[PDB]
């Protein structure tokens, strides 16, 4: 879901 | 936001998106109060009976941000907590009375188009707007449906005020001073709410005297999402200004 | 009562661009200023 931070 | 809408770009600056370093992921919504000053919801940190109880370290703010998911690129701004503060007579243990806590950023951010404060009301400010049938905005990333998904932007509901009478009776919880509820009445056939995961965030007027947008409420809690006869509670913020005078004052920007 | 430039936004207020339902919440407030 999230994408990379 | 249940049967809200899509935010415009740079519609609600001072959205702030507390988010967990590991797993990586959305806790609440909170606000930007200042350049080093950020405004949540206690619950979103400490909440025994979950057993949660978040640490400056176990976080990350996430600024100026729109997508719910993308890191995005050349316009958010993340940040590390300094220090949190929760207010002492929090209640965790009945009716989350007192739903508030401030976070101190580690290093003052930077105002664009995509970020900026909002206000806190004073006395009169308080007074002339807080009224039954005034309507205020709420946003969120949080739930869409009671239980059904999840926005990939961020949403925003216009509710009203609703008189502390029907908020009492709408529930066996016990309502204190420092909330106030919100939303349609079934009668009134409208719809909207905030719901799980959208805790933290700001509930905001815009003044007609000075046209600036003022934080009133905090969302805190509720039962289901978008029920009738049931209303959205919020903490109340003018309430509890003293105590965020206070931790400013003491130990801030 | 916030910030100092508080609740002004850049995309909206500062340009005198008013949001698609901001309205709504004035006339509730018995018709704004």
């Amino acid at each position: 879901d999230f994408e990379e931070i | 936001i249940v049967e809200g809408s899509d935010a415009e770009i740079g519609m609600s600056p001072w959205q702030v998106m507390l988010f967990r370093k590991s797993p990586q992921e959305l806790l609440c919504g909170a606000s930007l109060i200042s350049d080093r000053w950020v405004l949540t919801a206690a619950h979103c940190l400490l909440y025994p009976p979950w057993d949660k109880n978040f640490t400056e370290n176990d976080l990350l703010v996430r600024i100026g941000k729109h997508s719910r998911t993308r890191y995005e690129r050349n316009i958010e701004k993340i940040s590390m907590l300094e220090k949190i503060y929760i207010h002492p007579r929090y209640n965790w243990r009945e009716n989350l009375d007192r739903d508030i806590a401030l976070m101190k950023l580690k290093k003052p951010v930077a105002f664009s188009d995509y970020i900026h404060p909002v206000c806190l009301p004073d006395r009169e400010t308080a007074a002339s707007l807080l009224q039954a049938g005034y309507k205020g905005r709420v946003t969120g990333w949080g739930n869409l449906k009671e239980t059904w998904g999840q926005p990939s932007v961020l949403q925003v509901v216009n509710l009203p005020i609703v008189e502390r009478p029907v908020c009492k009776d709408s529930t066996r919880i016990r309502i204190t001073d420092n909330m106030f509820c919100a939303g349609y009445k079934p009668d009134e056939g409208k719809r909207g709410d905030a719901c799980e995961g959208d805790s933290g965030g700001p509930f905001v007027m815009k003044s007609p005297f000075n046209n600036r947008w003022y934080q009133m409420g905090i969302v805190s809690w509720g039962e289901g999402c978008d029920r009738d006869g049931k209303y959205g509670f919020y903490t109340h913020v003018f309430r509890l200004k003293k105590w965020i005078q206070k931790v400013i004052d003491q130990f801030g920007e | 009562s916030g910030e100092a430039d508080c609740g002004l936004r850049p995309l909206f207020e500062k340009k005198s661009l008013e949001d698609k339902t901001e309205r709504e919440l004035l006339e509730s407030y018995i018709d704004g200023r």
